[PDB]
């Protein structure tokens, strides 16, 4: 349940972000937002859908 | 419709963005594109004395935070060629270096590490009087994108032996990189 | 812990996200993610996506 | 002769791209000259019947033959004994209007009622499910077939008495297998 | 873009209406008239555009096709007319 949460958590990071909310964590993670894997998941969605 | 390359207005309107942005917060992104036309044709050319026009509308695009995102790529050009250009007076190229500095705490760079980085070493050369200003700024740069600042460490290294330059934050960076330990 | 927002900041207030923005992102993320993906300025190439 | 997926479509445009074409034989050769450096005849079936058909209208009817025998795979002209191959039946077909053309007039005719026979035979037989699409072009042929064997008959003997059931059994058997088309009951009017 | 096209043309054939589209309406506006460039640049991807695409791209030719002998005849709208006739040969060959 965790790992789905933080899993999922992270997510949340890249979204709120374009809203200018931040979320917080108490095992304080690095800021993932900007990682090239996302820009993966943009085009696999674009096609996917 | 009330933007003009005049003085008069464009301070005020400037001030307004001001306060929009920090109005609407994350909602500012959608009007941005409207706006960047006019911000572009600023900087592009500008007849303010001692182009304070050009320092304002950067003060404003500090506020921009996560809006800019979609945008940087138009945006970033212009504020490097203020303060790589002979010409231009030292406070709106200041201003233009501390402006890359604020925008590095909520934005990424890793795109940009070639269009920042190598005026940043070209003002570390030419103009000794944004010294400090400039390493604080790349050693932001330097922060943000981690160890992939590992390719320019020995090309900028080059210019920092040259004229014997020393900060603490980016001497501790670099240091920091090649051994493998961020904070 | 998990926390929506920083100490500082307000939650978004806007119309077409839904007001349960962290929970929903931490446990239905394909449901928003697809919604989000939607709002952006990325859609202007996947037409015939609303 | 590079870019594989662009093949059906430069073929396409090549067809039509000839049809503006001005329909003079050796214009017509060259351009064809030219695709035959990467297009063999066995593909590219329906430009070179047009072409032998033009041969025909410009009476150049041993060169048409030619090309039609090139086409069939194997010769006729040697063979006046056994009977037409129909594994390529609209070639076939383009054989005989080009033999009828050439005046061995009482042997075409009598090759093409052995290609009704066959040709028939291969629709109520050889219809599987599947294969609706080829005995409609096939049918859309058997009247062309049909009315060509009416037209024929009457150049032979006459209009008179005892023909005359034949060709109406004929025109009225082409405007049953092809419904729509003009010619058809044109004739049987 | 005319690059990005021609280079990598397996990211482009799904993207292909929304990048025409977008460079259909360049060559509509009024007022990039001041730079000749963009006109010609825009037309030479076009050319690309066509080059990759191939029957995806039918039914833009007609409203491409208006515009680029519009723009062949009375050149104040002044491609190369080099560049025009190159992207409608395009056009036609693809």
């Amino acid at each position: 349940l965790v790992a789905s949460l933080f899993r999922n958590f992270l997510l949340a990071e890249r979204i709120m972000r374009s809203y200018n909310c931040t979320p917080v964590s108490s095992p304080r993670l690095p800021p993932t937002y900007m990682h090239a894997m996302w820009q993966a998941w943009d085009l696999a969605v674009d096609i996917c859908l | 419709e009330f933007w003009v390359m005049n003085t008069s207005i464009q301070s005020t309107i400037i001030l307004l963005i001001e306060q929009i942005v920090v109005a609407l917060g994350g909602e500012f992104k959608l009007y941005l594109p409207q706006l960047i036309p006019h911000m572009l044709r600023v900087f592009m050319h500008d007849n303010s004395p001692g182009r304070i026009v050009s320092i304002k509308l950067l003060a404003a695009i500090q506020l921009f935070g996560a809006n800019l995102d979609d945008y940087l790529h138009l945006l970033l050009p212009p504020i490097v060629k203020l303060f790589d250009a002979p010409e231009a007076p030292l406070p709106s190229r200041k201003a233009a270096l501390e402006t890359v500095d604020r925008l590095t705490e909520s934005l990424d760079f890793t795109d940009y590490a070639s269009r920042i980085i190598h005026p940043i070493v070209r003002t570390l050369d030419q103009s000794p009087e944004l010294r400090s200003t400039a390493m604080d700024t790349l050693s932001s740069l330097v922060f943000q994108l981690g160890k992939k600042y590992q390719i320019f460490i020995p090309m900028v290294n080059k210019v920092l032996v040259r004229h014997r330059i020393n900060h603490q934050r980016y001497d501790v960076l670099i240091c920091r990189i090649v051994k493998g330990y961020t904070l | 812990q998990l926390a929506a927002c920083e100490a500082t900041e307000l939650l978004p207030m806007i119309p077409d996200l839904p007001a349960d923005l962290f929970t929903s992102c931490l446990t239905t993320p394909i449901k928003i993610a697809l919604r989000w993906f939607c709002m952006q300025k990325c859609v202007s190439l996947v037409p015939g996506v609303t | 002769k590079l870019v594989p997926e662009r093949r059906e479509i430069i073929r396409q445009i090549w067809w039509e791209r000839l049809q503006g074409c001005q329909r003079i034989v050796e214009d017509w050769q060259k351009i064809l000259m030219v695709r035959s450096l990467v297009v063999s005849p066995h593909e590219d079936m329906r430009t070179w019947l047009k072409y032998a058909s033009l041969c025909g209208k410009s009476g150049r009817l041993a060169l048409a033959h030619k090309t039609l025998v090139l086409l069939l795979g194997v010769d006729p002209s040697r063979q006046l004994d056994h009977p037409l191959p129909t594994v390529h039946p609209q070639v076939t077909y383009a054989y005989m209007k080009n033999m009828w053309k050439s005046a061995r007039k009482i042997d075409a005719f009598q090759h093409m009622q052995h290609f009704v026979q066959t040709m028939q035979q291969q629709a109520q037989h050889a219809i599987a499910t599947e294969d609706q699409q080829h005995k409609q072009e096939l049918h859309k042929l058997m009247a062309r077939c049909f009315l060509k064997l009416g037209e024929w008959q009457l150049n032979l003997q006459g209009i008179n008495e005892s023909t005359i059931p034949k060709v109406l059994q004929y025109y009225s058997a082409a405007t049953e297998h092809d419904r729509s088309w003009y010619k058809a009951w044109h004739a049987w009017a | 873009l005319g690059h990005l096209v021609s280079n990598a043309p397996r990211l482009i054939r799904p993207y292909m209406e929304p990048i025409l589209k977008a460079l259909i309406l360049k060559l509509k506006d009024p007022d990039p008239d001041p730079n000749p460039g963009v006109i010609n640049n825009v037309l030479a991807t076009i050319g690309e555009l066509a080059q990759v695409s191939g029957l995806e791209m039918r039914k833009w030719v007609d409203e491409l096709f208006i515009i680029i002998m519009d723009m062949l005849q009375d050149s104040s709208l002044l491609a190369k007319r080099q560049v025009a006739l190159w992207t409608l040969g395009q056009l036609v060959a693809s």
